[PDB]
RNA sequence: AGCUUUGCGCAGUGGCAGUAUCGUAGCCAAUGAGGUCUAUCCGAGGCGCGAUUUGCUAAUUGAAAACUUCCCAAUAGCCGUGACGACUAGUCGGCACUGGCAAUUUUUGACAGUCUCGAGACUG
């Protein structure tokens, strides 16, 4: 029930954590990934995968591409973002 | 037979709406339907079927 | 692009011919006689530079329901050393995507 | 002349689907298979076989889950710095930057919100 306040960080800050939005000598600062080269972090599966197309030097197919297409632009709208017809035909 | 069958209309249901307007949590107040809701529906597993203990 | 259907583009029956051995029917795969043309303009596709088919090979034959009928009576029947079958060529260069992308959402 | 009976076949709809639907090819069977029944009564099914066939779509696993080639490589701002060229130790165009460019006059933003009849006013 907080609004996002004009000039202030704290109000849209606390609207999301209750919407729920959030030798040498030295330490390692070592964080390593497999990020896809399109920045998506790839599955653990999906990153196995990717290594062994990788090895086996092959790569997907036709239906394969088609498949990959179409769920990766599902997945792109449904994170872009029926009541008024609802309301309208009632 | 009956729980099983309105766990099935409520999945079919769920998939007559669209993949895009697909609910991504299903909180359910019966306690026991949780898990016919999951097989009903494997194949969309989409849906967390999240317990809402206080029943509105 | 792949330059291919070009020499196959003569409104016929065209049919997938795969899931057989990597030289089962390597040259004789249209050598059959189920229709008058056969496999008209059809033969086996194969991975270039390797020396070895991969799976799905051309079958366009010239009469469709002679195509149908043969089809149906030599599904899946002895084809050399792996006995594959015959279903519908899909066709589908983006001629067709574009269209059915038309023809969805709208 | 309009309608309609057994309804038929086509096409649409509703529902059912292991007991069911059907062939039943083995057998009896309109020349009666069966009983408490109908019983001085009625007359058409039953025993056993086998399935519920036609396609599309998503997903699922896998390295690949299939429809006519493939992995590869270059292409299709300023100030100073060192000479080259010109003009009287100084000035200018271009060549690459071996250092810097978030501290008042240009680029790391004094911007944002509100009200009123293109313009004015208020606040942080």
């Amino acid at each position: 029930e907080e609004p996002i306040v004009n000039r202030g960080l704290a109000a849209a800050l606390l609207l999301c954590q209750n919407k729920g939005l959030l030798k040498d000598g030295y330490k390692p600062d070592v964080k390593i990934e497999y990020v896809d080269e399109t920045g998506r972090k790839l599955t653990p599966k999906e990153a196995f995968r990717q290594l062994s197309h990788r090895f086996h030097g092959k790569g997907s197919g036709k239906m394969k591409t088609e498949r990959r297409m179409k769920k990766l632009d599902e997945e792109a709208l449904l994170k872009k973002m029926l009541g008024t017809v609802a309301l309208l035909q009632e | 037979l009956a729980k099983w069958k309105t766990a099935e209309e409520v999945a079919a249901l769920i998939r007559s709406l669209p993949v895009e307007e697909q609910p991504k949590q299903i909180i359910v107040t019966r306690k026991g339907m949780l898990d016919p809701l999951e097989v009903h529906l494997l194949d969309f597993p989409n849906i967390v079927i999240k317990g809402s203990e206080l029943q509105l | 692009e792949d330059p291919s259907l070009l020499e196959w583009d003569a409104d016929d029956f065209r049919i997938f011919c795969g899931d057989l051995g990597n030289e089962v029917n390597d040259d004789i795969l249209a050598r059959a006689f189920s229709r008058f043309p056969s496999f008209l303009k059809a033969k086996v596709i194969r991975d270039k530079r390797t020396g070895k088919t991969k799976g799905y090979g051309f079958v366009s034959f010239k009469d469709p329901s002679d195509y149908v009928r043969a089809m149906r009576e030599m599904n899946g029947k002895y084809v050399g050393s792996r006995p594959i079958k015959l279903r519908k060529s899909m066709w589908k260069d983006r001629n067709l995507d574009v269209v059915r992308k038309k023809q969805k959402e709208k």
